[PDB]
């Protein structure tokens, strides 16, 4: 019963704040992807710059 | 950066920087490493817990999801994640064991290639001597 | 408990609709993130060779 | 971009900005100490916090229970006395009635 | 030596001592307590964190049972708190009734004394 | 006998021993700054430390794999570079034998 009490207590917070927190967290994943894509685009450019050094 | 520890490849709970490599680390892990090894982990240079620089940035870390979770369900989900981690770590064992075989077979063929190159170099030189 | 269990299920399933949209985005983001880390890893591997 | 942390404010900085501030001020932007120019787990934490909140709850309940129980404890010994007064008064009212019954 | 944290009433992992009460607290709990309360739990005097001077499945089945064991105590502490409140509400109820019966009888004693004074 | 904590050294001392040192000195026994006489989670921590050991070992496997996978891929590209060398040499031999046929 107390497990249900603690559970129902959690659901109260999760309904209001969890909606916003999901949106904030999903943004944070995008920010990880944006940083990763920037590093990828840095890296892919650098590899192709190296290839132009190789080719020349 | 939204930090990741260099040991775990994952976001630290108690973060610290080694000045000996500028990498980010989860402090209780690398302090355990320091005690067991006495070095920086990334480049094997010497390190101590004293040299570690603390971080106090708060955590945005988020449940995954909260809707499933309860104390029995957390322990159920934690066991499954525990099994997934042990599967992951044993996969690394398997992967490392696999990379042993493929590297070794590759190395033989490249070594044996040198002996062919050597023979062909002789062949070419004899053919040039013939041209003379 | 049985009244609470019915309450807890109904509350969650309302919420599971709402958060499930964000959950579906999270699965897409995480799947992409591992793929992009594979792309970063493979490129940095290849750069070492080149 | 660049990996650097102030070891006295324990805060995360981008090397362009912190070196700019240190060059002018000689000091940290977050606590103004000196700094030199060169210088599963989510589940386990949540479950720890599950334990944590219940212990704080447990103390609060202990505090509230004991507060009420102290006041209650005094009343119990007095409760038996309360019945005695009514018993005594029932005898006294009887005695007064019998004096009235006499005449 | 072994210690007990004064919030948990259980052995601290990482203990800190409030000089405002001379007694031992488990740091993560008390700082979180201070975050809402700002006060010493023992006596409600004001307190701040800096003052606190610092000092497989069978395992999870065992952990689950001990987790359940806390919850056994949790219902018990809730129910005893309700029971002591239910006792207190009743005990005041009978005390207030006892006052009203004795007021009724004091009125009886007053009337009877006046009636005997009439004689 | 009676645990008391020194705010300077953050250590827990036995009352009889720490009082004697204060009585003569008035100082901390470790480092002599001013001091006076008046001044389940274990299960989780154990499980945490088991998780700790898993990570550190797994990282060691990560570190060694990435080194060897580089070395593998390098050796593969070396092998592939050799193929280009043999490709050059095969044509060069063929042209030189053709040249000798011209006399």
């Amino acid at each position: 019963l107390e497990h249900q009490a603690v559970r129902i207590e959690n659901l109260e917070l999760m309904s209001q704040h969890g909606c916003n927190a999901w949106k904030v967290y999903n943004e944070n994943l995008v920010h990880m992807i944006e940083h990763a894509q920037k590093e990828l685009q840095k890296l892919r450019k650098h590899i192709q710059d190296l290839n132009w050094q190789r080719k020349n | 950066m939204s930090l990741i520890c260099s040991i775990s490849n994952e976001v630290p709970e108690h973060p610290c920087v080694s000045p000996v490599s500028n990498h980010v680390y989860e402090r209780r892990l690398i302090e355990k490493y320091i005690a067991e090894n006495g070095t920086d982990p990334i480049n094997n240079q010497p390190l101590s817990e004293e040299q570690l620089i603390d971080i106090k940035v708060a955590h945005p870390i988020r449940p995954k999801p909260p809707s499933a979770t309860s104390i029995p369900a957390i322990l159920k989900a934690l066991q499954d994640e525990w099994d997934a981690v042990m599967l992951h770590s044993f996969t690394l064992r398997q992967q490392l064991q696999t990379t042993r075989q493929e590297l070794s077979h590759a190395l033989y063929q490249h070594d044996a290639a040198c002996r062919v190159i050597a023979r062909l170099t002789k062949e070419v030189t004899a053919a040039r001597e013939a041209l003379a | 408990m049985t009244t609470e269990a019915k309450r807890a299920a109904k509350m969650e399933k309302k919420m599971k609709i709402l958060l499930g949209g964000y959950q579906s985005r999270a699965m897409g983001l995480m799947k992409q993130l591992n793929d992009l880390w594979d792309q970063i890893e493979q490129a940095h591997l290849e750069l070492r060779t080149f």
